[PDB]
């Protein structure tokens, strides 16, 4: 998993 | 629960918007959900300011055009006491000075509700009973960028590493059997020219495809 | 008049619908126009029942899945005192017994207005000032069934033989110059997959191509 | 004219 921002 | 739901047909949803070159989809997803809840509360559909969220919600943990999260945006609206209209705080797709004006606020929320993560049946219950729901999804694919028709299904889609925020405005099914060929009706923020008039049907009950039920939430109004 | 108009951007248009195997385009064209007029009157976009029109408007001269006319649909709404929401009166694409209930009505009209026949400039002015307009067209060619994108131009199109009802939601032009590559923005009722997004750009100011300006009208609300 | 199916 990764903490991607929702761009 | 209903076999199909489409809040666009009930007046809850504004026309499709365009985030342009700014990583603000989280802001479009949040204003979409608040637009639906304010409509449910007042009977009035008023377009809300994504630029207000981009410029003003850094304290809550958002990063403007570099990304953000819908729950942090609903948290900002709660701590801030309001959110301005799209007309009064226009969208310019770049990070700018916060110009929130209380006199132009047309929305409020007391916080937000989270959909049990990973459960598409929980998301279906939220969509059917509340209105449009903010969700995160994995949109990092050329198949998504060039989507045009049909139920979207991408083998490389992740249900856990999600890079985009969108709005579930309903759900449906193809054919006469309501129990198969199901889809989520999703509003994107890439302009009406993208997709199907700005929308995409994403496969439903296909193991939380692209993560639509992983991080879903809605503002409490 | 504006060089381009797109009522979808202003909240006047419901999602693309699909008449399926029922000759009910006249009903979809009429609900599209009444949806736009009721929205302009109330601020609320609510999908209307084509099935209510199909099952109930035989006295006004319509023949359900065997065909009908938009003007007779508006005449039925007038004589009937109302028209039900699609939510209350769902579409099943077959001729059925009338189930109209006034308690479910969400629209009314007092008659209808006809655009000057054969005059594309009269239609341009109606679109610019009124909102979406019902129109008849010649859809009787294989190029129409297979249309995907671009400005539709069919050499064998007729402006007099009109077998299909659709909705003009706007007009525009391709390229930098406002006077060339002009088109009418037309909502069809064959689902979102047809035409890539359910809409077709019909050549504009090319001698009333396919009859779009021959029999145009809109309800009086 | 003819019906608009
Ligand atoms: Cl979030």
């Amino acid at each position: 998993e990764v903490c991607k921002k929702k761009k | 629960l209903p076999k199909s739901v489409d809040w666009r047909k009930k007046g809850y949803v504004t026309p499709v918007k365009n985030q342009k070159q700014c990583g603000s989809a989280w802001a479009f997803s949040a204003t979409g959900a608040l637009e639906g809840q304010m409509f449910r509360k007042t009977g009035k559909l008023v377009s809300l300011s994504e630029q207000n969220l981009v410029d003003c919600s850094r304290p809550q943990g958002n990063q403007g055009c570099n990304g953000g999260f819908m729950a942090r945006a609903f948290q900002y609206v709660k701590e801030n006491g309001g959110l301005d209209s799209e007309e009064s705080y226009p969208y310019v797709a770049v990070d700018e000075i916060c110009k929130y004006r209380p006199e132009n606020s047309v929305a409020q929320d007391t916080g937000f509700t989270v959909v049990a993560p990973g459960k598409e049946k929980a998301l279906m219950k939220a969509v059917a009973t509340v209105g449009p729901i903010s969700v995160a999804m994995d949109a990092g694919h050329s198949s998504f960028q060039f989507y045009k028709s049909g139920i979207y299904f991408e083998p490389d889609c992740s249900s856990k590493n999600l890079d985009h925020g969108v709005l579930v405005v309903g759900y449906g099914f193809e054919g006469a059997n309501s129990q198969n060929s199901k889809y989520w009706l999703v509003k994107n923020s890439w302009g009406p020219e993208w997709g199907s008039n700005g929308y995409v049907k994403i496969a439903k009950d296909k193991n939380n495809h692209c993560g639509i039920a992983t991080a879903a939430s809605y503002p409490n109004v």
